[PDB]
RNA sequence: CAGAGGUGAAAUUCUUAGACCGCACCAAGACGAACUACAGCGAAGGCAUUCUUCAAGGAUACCUUCCUCAAUCAAGAACCAAAGUGUGGAGAUCGAAGAUGAUUAGAAACCAUUGUAGUCCACACUGCAAACGAUGACACCCAUGAAUUGGGGAUAUCUUGAAUAUCCUCAGCACGUACGCGAAAGCUUUGAGGUUACAGUCUCAGGGGGGAGUACGUUCGCAAGAGUGAAACUUAAAGAAAUUGACGGAAUGGCACCACAAGACGUGGAGCGUGCGGUUUAAUUUGACCAACACGG
């Protein structure tokens, strides 16, 4: 409880997955130059 | 060796099915006796009541109080 | 067998005490290189102050005596007052919530060394007509007092002996005079030593041990049945 | 929706930050000291037959001489203090009643 | 074996009752601490894990102690309880209650008791995460 | 001297090369129990042993000084839990990663035994928290009762100045039961009151839900990241507070042989009667799947 009820996942975990793919894209984009 | 116990009260029905009775008894031995008068709380199985007797295996263990 | 090889000896507190016999104990026969008195100096003997003074009261009951051995007379245990302690239930029962608990350590070397450390606990008290919810000091006042209780035991324990501080310690006579003297700064609800420890010893001295005993109690267990 | 003005902790807004958490006595979890549940227990060491049985046997206790008893503080976080039933979920009317002494 | 006094003079051990969750342990020693006379816990009584801290191991216990300290000539005991204290529960285990009075039943008599588990000033941290045990 | 540990029960683990347990010590690193409170201090983050020391901060007291010097804010600046970063140090405890043992349909989890990084210190970074009172700062008015912390003012008790008593007062954290307000929950001299009878002052942010605090650019950062911050597109709701039901491996009080406990007979195993279903058949007429199946008499 404490809570209602959010649109998909944890917040947390959605902000964690976010995190990863805006290092992915940096990493990719560092790549290409 | 069993000594004789008397039912002094009923205490209730302990147990969660409701199969036991928890009774307080008297240890009946003569007088002059270290057990004599000593009471001990007992768990008691088949249907008893206050003044019946019981044949206590051992004096030493206490039942745990409900 | 074990306890075949083990002999039985008596414990001796100082003379200051008027149970000089208490506690017993085994140890080991001296059996090649290895010596009884040996191992056996350096034990420490714990026991109830009560069981020591038979003729003191139920607060004797609440204090803890423990005593070093200092030399082995034959089958007697010679020793030396080591620290004395409330016992836990009695300190943990003197707690209140709504008062300050005001400790004080006190660190004083005796007339012939013999460092102690005193370690002081008192409580603050409503006074008779208060209404307050609590009885909290200001800091001030506990500062003040802690002040007070140090100068005080330094004061009287520094000029003293051993024996004579143990006695003082033990008939409780210096706690009653830091109780009278503190009061004045704070309402005090109780004023107590809880532990006192030995923390440095001199040099070992025969004549101060034997000084410290008296008449020794003759010990009966190296005779035969 | 707010449950409790206190917000179940003994810290208004403007008294202090933070409060140190304490080890809860039963689980270990770390719970703010004035939000916890403290109660502090004077226990016997033994029930009344084995406190007789023992008296029994012992020069030092009896009729004039009490036996010792344990004390301690305990200070539970809020699910250990529920499941053991020493705190209860109230009715909403009933959650203001605050206790000062031990009853 | 025992002390060369005179017949029905109390000889006074030290008993250590341990009594943890998960075991039992009852134990004479001198009024130093240094010798131990007997030690017998409640894994000495039982077969099954779950049954070595119950009182009837600790009961079992108490009366082998008492059996030993008999021909040992020690029959009086002062009492020093404790629960694994530290850090960890304070509450004794079950077994403690159990141990004494099998004790003072069994004829030997009783000295001063008091409750020695370990209690800090300030500890170290506890097992567990911040969360606690998680059943 | 034969076990200890651990669990719901175990196993991983320790142990006659003496573990666990016992007494007194030694060392190292953390931490400062009980007292500890709807208590105190701090701008916030935070801050509990003692003593000695440095600078401060607030309140109160004042027939001291002074004379508008103020309030609040882009820009700019300083501080900021934890985790995390760098360099030295430390390394007891606990413990992300990992290891092993259990549990389980699986269990990369919860549980058990461990354990790296961390956890602690100095110096330098990072600048994010449910960084919360989810409530910006300054100022005014505002009902009642019991309290509490500090300082003053006036006039019963105890010790020998301290504390306590009665009353008043300024400042502070709050509590219970008035107006008034609010969608309500609630708030109420501690406003969320004094607002359609709408104006004391300054300032920050918001304008249906998503996409998204994402992309692009840029500034900062050692990095992790922080700040700023769209659109295409999609969608009819999302959301808030209360009400009544229903449900809960929530609590409480009761109850029932279509429940159990103590039991007695059976059934499920065999043969056979009967009903139902499948297969079959030209058709094997149909209904019914606790509350269908020797039921539709
Ligand atoms: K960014
Ligand atoms: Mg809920
Ligand atoms: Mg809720
Ligand atoms: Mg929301
Ligand atoms: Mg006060
Ligand atoms: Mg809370
Ligand atoms: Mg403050
Ligand atoms: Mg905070
Ligand atoms: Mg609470
Ligand atoms: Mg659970
Ligand atoms: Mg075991
Ligand atoms: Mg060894
Ligand atoms: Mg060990
Ligand atoms: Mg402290
Ligand atoms: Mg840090
Ligand atoms: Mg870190
Ligand atoms: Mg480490
Ligand atoms: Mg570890
Ligand atoms: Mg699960
Ligand atoms: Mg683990
Ligand atoms: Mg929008
Ligand atoms: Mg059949
Ligand atoms: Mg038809
Ligand atoms: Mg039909
Ligand atoms: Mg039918
Ligand atoms: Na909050």
């Amino acid at each position: 409880g404490t809570v209602s009820r959010p649109r998909g996942m944890r917040p947390k975990w959605h902000k964690k997955r976010i995190k990863r793919l805006k290092l992915r894209r940096r990493r990719m984009r560092q790549r290409s130059k | 060796q069993a000594q004789v116990g008397l039912i002094i009260k009923v205490l209730g029905r302990t147990g969660s099915r409701g199969n036991v009775t928890q009774v307080r008894v008297r240890l009946m031995a003569e007088a002059g006796s270290p057990d004599y008068n000593r009471t001990i709380v007992r768990n008691v199985k088949g249907p008893c009541k206050e003044n019946d007797m019981l044949s206590l295996m051992e004096t030493e263990r206490e039942a745990r109080r409900l | 067998e074990t306890m075949a090889r083990k002999e039985w000896y008596d414990v001796v507190a100082p003379a200051n005490f008027e149970k000089r016999q208490f506690a017993k104990t085994i140890c080991n026969k001296t059996q090649g290189t290895r010596i009884a008195a040996d191992v056996l100096r350096g034990r420490v003997f714990e026991a109830n102050l009560a069981d020591l003074n038979q003729s003191a009261g139920e607060e004797e009951a609440y204090r803890k005596v423990r005593f070093t051995v200092q030399e082995v007379q034959g089958r007697n245990l010679l020793t030396q007052f080591h620290s004395m302690e409330v016992t836990t239930d009695k300190m943990a029962s003197l707690l209140r919530k709504w008062c300050t608990t005001m400790e004080t350590t006190v660190e004083v070397k005796t007339a012939d060394g013999y460092t102690m450390r005193l370690f002081v606990v008192a409580f603050t008290k409503p006074q008779a007509n208060q209404q307050s919810r609590n009885c909290y000091a200001k800091q001030r006042l506990v500062k003040w007092l802690r002040m007070r209780i140090t100068k005080m035991i330094k004061r009287r324990l520094s000029k003293v002996q051993i024996k004579e501080a143990v006695s003082l310690l033990t008939r409780n006579v210096l706690s009653d005079a830091l109780v009278r003297r503190c009061n004045p700064i704070l309402p005090l609800r109780e004023l107590r030593i809880r532990k006192v420890r030995v923390v440095r010893t001199p040099k070992f001295d025969a004549q101060a041990l034997l000084s410290a005993h008296g008449t020794i109690p003759a010990s009966v267990e190296a005779d035969q049945r | 929706t707010t449950k409790r003005r206190n917000h179940g902790r003994s810290k208004p807004a403007h008294s202090r930050g933070r409060v140190k958490p304490i080890h809860c006595f039963n689980c270990g979890r770390l719970t703010p000291k004035d939000k916890a549940v403290g109660r502090f227990v004077v226990r016997r060491m033994l029930d009344a037959a084995s406190a007789r049985d023992v008296a029994e046997a012992s020069p030092v206790y009896g009729a004039n001489f009490p036996m010792p008893r344990l004390y301690m503080k305990q200070r539970f976080c809020i699910a250990c203090a529920i499941h053991s039933r020493t705190v209860r979920a109230r009715p909403v009317g009933n959650r203001k009643i605050r206790y000062t002494k031990k009853v | 074996y025992g002390p060369n006094v005179k017949k029905g003079d109390l000889v006074y051990g030290v008993v250590h009752i341990f009594a943890s969750f998960n075991d039992t342990f009852v134990h004479v020693t001198d009024m130093s601490g240094r010798e131990t006379y007997v030690k017998v816990t409640g894994g000495m009584k039982v077969k099954a894990d779950r049954d070595e801290s119950s009182p009837y191991a600790a009961m079992m216990a108490a009366q082998d102690v008492v059996a030993r300290c008999k021909e040992c000539g020690i029959n009086a005991l002062h009492v020093k309880m404790r629960a694994v204290g530290g850090v960890r529960t304070k509450s004794p285990g079950p077994g403690a209650q159990a141990a004494l009075r099998a004790l003072a039943r069994a004829g030997m008599k009783i000295g001063r008791i008091e409750d020695v588990t370990p209690i800090p000033t300030d500890s170290t941290r506890r097992k567990g995460s911040r969360r606690g045990r998680r059943l």
